[PDB]
């Protein structure tokens, strides 16, 4: 599992946290976590331990060492924690919750206390870090996107559509576009203006994608920067070309057969090291390793109970 | 029954408050004696 | 007005031409109308620019001038544009009232009342008799000195319409109140007399009966357990007993209370024995054998209180049961037109409902002839309940004078509501009824199909429901819905029918009638619409809307379990409806309903303005903050941009269509069902 270079846990609501290989389809070992399910999963960039956001508690397992009890409980929080980032120092962790007040954890401090906080109107969906490590991205219920900077704390408001909750948004390695994403279906995509220093971070609309007809539920750069995927709750995971933001695979995972409702949403994607495969979880209770070219399921893994809401991918070497 | 109304009272109550009553009643001639009351019983019941 | 608005260049113009009006036509209603309203909205745009102004001495004063010079109009005004109406005066008379409350301690505002009440007619007043009562106790001298000599006129013509409220205040805790409730008595008795001993007894005997010695010594060992183990706080446990114990020590007086006090009372008084040690000792090893006592007959009463389904009069209050062909009418019935349907006889046995309230089912034998079942609710407020009955009135009125409504058949149904205390009180029950959980459970039973159906598949598909995030809730209640059937409420309205032709019918009134109900609720505030508090009559098909305690989005605002659908509009509803969905009979009747209830805003505003500012009902409020004032006018301010449209975006305003097309999308949005608590049950 930690040995292993590549990583892909797996996670839903049977309460386990599922380490498998990428190689063969097995499961490794299983952890549990129980009072709760598991929201969002993070490996951290050292690689040491992987972490599991819930329900009032934002646990961390270890990677290298098997069957072991989580080493973090940060406690003291309500209302669920939507999603969790991470430093690329690895000493600050944040975490974004339904009780509108976005935090910051220092894993090296002892405190059980958080250390910075920005509050906001609706509850907040998702965190993403920009790769710079100066500014903090944040969506909301109401559609607010904020960019609390981490040195001046000068958030810059901004609505793309009223009063449409945006379910995800995260932002390329180059720092050159930024996507978001609504429970209409849209795919706002943000240009980038290049102000480190300056810090102007200025978004100019480019283009509004009609993505999918349904809540759309993540979308995620790839390391190339290339490709958009973008999950949805309609069984479909498509992938949009970031130069023409065009359809380049389509990859769905429904009967085919009109007699055949709720097989189970697709939330799923997450990059290969080189962009040359995707992950995919679904609720049908399989994650799904797809071909991007091709569009092909190379392997399936199966063996959780219940539905697959989180993904891990780490080919860090 | 036994001067009680039993629907007044509930089912299960008025089956033990009839009982009680009956005692009663008997002790009127006969005071000193063992009263043991068997209240809708089984035939093991009725044995022991 | 429409074009400008209102400031201070347009009301001396728009009050120079209603007062042009008025001279060429005299009789003519709107003519006075108009010029009151009027006046009565430049009275309070210049007291809310004075608090807006001077709050945020001479002005003041000048301000005494300004006002009263546009105080006396409006009165004047009011009272003749009562008249005229005669009949459609609800608006009038509650703009009199809060004058005459406001402003009325002023010696002008006073003598144009005076003038206004020996003119005006003494059965308009029946009207607002509850909004009077309200104001018993008003410190101001002399506004109260009228409300006492008009109460008199009202008890020496139709005392039937005032021995009720009074005879609820002369028991009230507060000494003002009872003290000003029994002057009034001690004048209404030289009259009749004859009522006034009547309903006394007859109200303390219902309360007797509202609530026994043992409910509520189990209630208060409920709170005094609470308060001990839960919270520690020993001085309120002893607020909470040393009531019970001062209430038996008034000895028994019905043969219920005998034996009472002969099986737990000695325990009791035992148990009062260590409380009173305790109070002079302070000992732990002292109040623990009190709650011994206290447990040991709370467990006798928890395993009595089951056995208790049926309450016999020649126990629990005979006086009741001797009461014969009493002159003090049967609750509600009073009509000034209608013949007094006076109390014959109460009936022996009182079938005693078996719910988490424990009402009893109380029936009257008229002088008519014909039964009149109620329902004896105790320790549940019904003043609320009151105040919205005078509101469906209104709106029930409002749809009589509209053609339109009028050909539809539109109307709320509506009860009798009689406040006995501040706890208890009579609900008039309502015959050919059933509850919605009711009809389902049996539907379901019949047809062997789980009752928990949909709640199963969703705890199955995902344990952690409660604990989910927005998006996975959706997730899980949209494959509950997609995964079963709903159209049991369709299926069994067929069955139940006799035959098709009644069916039609009845679904017709069932659709618009639900209709008008979303909308009025929407205005109102109506919240906690599960379907347990609301029920169908099996004959006309109309649905009917109970137990309104919570109101101008109260759920919305609490924290727990938040509430985020305007009204019921829920799957198993539309179905039952045609079979195109709402697009048909149910949005056609809700933009006449709309579109009434915004052309009539003005009547509607008074009445809602009026019992929100009321003192009594002012702690509702209150509880729901976290002054008093400014959250009133918060509320009120919410409830005038629903009528206007401007709801949803102060910034635009939004045509009736408009409207209820956003309200039924938000009602049937399935992220705002999911968040409801699950014992709403957004999936029947």
């Amino acid at each position: 599992v930690g040995s292993d270079p590549v990583i892909l846990a797996t996670a839903g609501y049977d309460h386990t946290v599922r380490f498998w290989q990428a190689h063969s389809g097995i499961c490794t070992r299983t952890v549990q976590h129980q009072d709760s399910q598991v929201n969002a999963l993070e490996v951290t960039p050292d690689r040491s331990m992987i972490a599991a956001a819930g329900y009032q508690h934002i646990r961390m397992y270890d990677l290298n060492s098997n069957n072991p009890n989580p080493i973090i409980s940060y406690d003291g929080v309500n209302k669920n924690i939507a999603s969790v980032g991470f430093h690329e120092d690895g000493r600050w962790m944040y975490t974004g919750g339904e009780d509108c007040t976005a935090r910051i954890w220092d894993l090296r401090s002892r405190n059980l206390q958080c250390q910075r906080i920005f509050q906001v109107n609706a509850p907040i969906n998702c965190v993403c870090l920009h790769p710079n490590q100066a500014e903090l991205i944040v969506g909301d219920q109401s559609g607010a996107i904020h960019i609390w900077d981490l040195k001046t704390d000068h958030n810059e408001q901004l609505i793309p559509e009223p009063e449409v909750s945006i379910t995800s948004a995260h932002i390329d390695p180059d720092a050159s576009y930024m996507a978001a994403v609504n429970s209409t279906g849209n795919c706002y995509v943000w240009n980038l203006t290049g102000g480190i220093g300056d810090e102007v971070t200025q978004l100019i609309p480019k283009t509004k994608i009609p993505a999918h007809t349904r809540y759309a539920l993540q979308c995620r750069f790839s390391p190339d920067s290339t490709l958009l995927a973008t999950c949805s709750a309609d069984q479909t995971c498509k992938i949009w070309r970031t130069s023409n933001f065009s359809l380049m695979t389509e990859l769905s995972i429904k009967s085919g057969n009109p007699g055949e409702s709720s097989r189970g949403w697709m939330w799923g994607c997450a990059f290969s090291g080189d962009s040359q495969y995707i992950v995919t979880a679904s609720s049908d209770n399989l994650a799904r390793l797809w071909c991007v070219e091709t569009g092909e399921i190379k392997r399936e893994y199966g063996g959780h109970q219940k539905a697959v809401v989180c993904l891990a991918f780490n080919d860090s070497v | 029954e036994c001067w009680i109304d039993p629907l007044s009272m509930g089912p299960q109550k008025a089956l033990e408050t009839i009982g009680a009553n009956l005692q009663k009643q008997y002790e009127n001639w006969q005071p000193r004696a063992r009263y043991k009351q068997s209240l809708d019983p089984t035939v093991d019941e009725v044995k022991k | 007005l429409n074009l400008q608005g209102i400031n201070e260049s347009t009301i001396p113009k728009v009050l120079q031409y209603y007062s042009a009006a008025t001279e060429h036509d005299r009789s003519w209603y709107k003519a006075w109308h108009a010029w009151a309203v009027m006046n009565f909205e430049a009275v309070l745009h210049y007291k809310h620019q004075n608090q807006a102004r001077d709050e945020k001495k001479k002005v003041t004063e000048d301000l005494s001038k300004t006002l009263l010079m546009y105080t006396v109009p409006a009165v004047q005004g009011f009272f003749r544009s009562i008249s005229l109406s005669r009949g459609n005066n609800l608006q009038d008379t509650l703009r009199v009232l809060t004058l005459w409350f406001d402003y009325g301690h002023w010696p002008d505002v006073n003598e144009a009342l005076v003038e206004g009440v020996k003119a005006i007619q003494i059965d308009t007043w029946l009207q607002v008799i509850p909004q009077l009562i309200a104001r018993i106790d008003t410190p101001r001298p002399l506004v109260g000195r009228l409300i006492h000599q008009l109460l008199t006129d009202i008890g020496r013509y139709h005392p039937q319409a005032l021995i009720y409220p009074l005879t609820v205040a002369s028991k009230s805790t507060t000494t003002a109140r009872h003290n000003a409730a029994n002057k009034i008595l001690k004048n209404m008795c030289e009259h009749s007399n004859t009522l006034v001993q009547q309903a006394m007894m007859v109200s303390e005997e219902l309360i007797r009966v509202a609530i026994l010695w043992h409910e509520m010594w189990h209630e208060g060992l409920e709170e005094a357990s609470r308060l001990y183990f839960g919270e520690r706080n020993v001085k309120g446990m002893f607020e909470v007993l040393e009531p019970l114990h001062a209430m038996m020590e008034r000895g028994p007086q019905t043969l219920k209370e005998t034996s009472f006090n002969q099986a737990y009372g000695r325990d009791l008084m035992e148990a009062q024995e260590w409380c009173r040690k305790y109070m002079k000792s302070g000992n732990v090893k002292d109040l623990t054998q009190a709650w011994d006592l206290y447990y040991h007959v709370f467990r006798r009463i928890s395993k009595q209180l089951p056995q208790l389904t049926s309450l016999e009069l020649q126990y629990v209050s005979p006086k009741l049961l001797m009461c014969r062909d009493l002159e003090l009418a049967v609750p509600g019935t009073y009509d000034p037109n209608q013949p007094i349907i006076r109390i014959q006889s109460i009936a022996p046995s009182l079938q005693v409902i078996t719910s988490k309230q424990r009402p009893r089912k109380l029936t009257l034998m008229g002088s008519n002839g014909h039964e009149f079942v109620f329902l004896l609710k105790g320790h549940e407020d019904l003043r609320q309940d009151e105040r919205v009955m005078q509101l469906f009135g209104l709106v029930n009125t409002l749809l009589a004078n509209d053609p339109t409504s009028l050909r539809k058949n539109l109307s709320i149904q509506r009860y009798a509501v009689i406040p006995l205390s501040t706890n208890s009180g009579l609900i008039g029950w309502v015959p050919h009824c059933d509850t919605l959980h009711a009809l389902i459970r049996d539907y379901r039973e019949k047809k062997k199909i789980l009752l928990n159906i949909e709640h199963r598949i969703m705890l199955r598909m995902a344990p952690d429901y409660d604990h989910l995030t927005l998006m996975q809730k959706v997730e899980v209640f949209e494959h509950a819905v997609n995964n079963t059937a709903g159209d049991d409420l369709a299926k069994l309205l067929w069955l139940k029918s006799p035959s098709s032709e009644v069916w039609f019918d009845r679904r017709t009134n069932y659709t618009r009638s639900l209709a008008v109900m979303s909308m009025v609720g929407y205005i109102l505030g109506l919240g906690d619409r599960h379907p347990s508090n609301l029920m169908l009559d099996r004959l006309s098909g109309k649905i009917l809307h109970i137990d309104f305690g919570d109101c101008f989005e109260v759920a919305m605002t609490r924290e727990k379990f938040p509430e985020k659908i305007p009204f019921r509009l829920t799957r198993m509803l539309t179905n039952a409806m045609e079979v195109t969905g709402l697009d048909g009979n149910y949005r056609i009747t809700c933009h006449t309903v709309m579109e009434v209830l915004r052309e009539h805003k003005d009547s509607v505003m008074a009445v809602l303005e009026a019992f929100v500012y009321d003192p009594l009902l002012n702690w509702r409020l209150m509880d729901t903050n976290t002054a008093l004032n400014k959250k009133a006018i918060q509320i009120i301010n919410r409830v005038r941009d629903k009528l206007t449209g401007r709801d949803f975006s102060h910034d635009d305003t939004l045509d009736v269509p408009t409207q209820v097309e956003l309200l039924i999308k938000q009602a049937t949005s399935h992220e705002n069902l999911c968040q409801c608590y699950i014992g709403w049950c957004p999936f029947w």
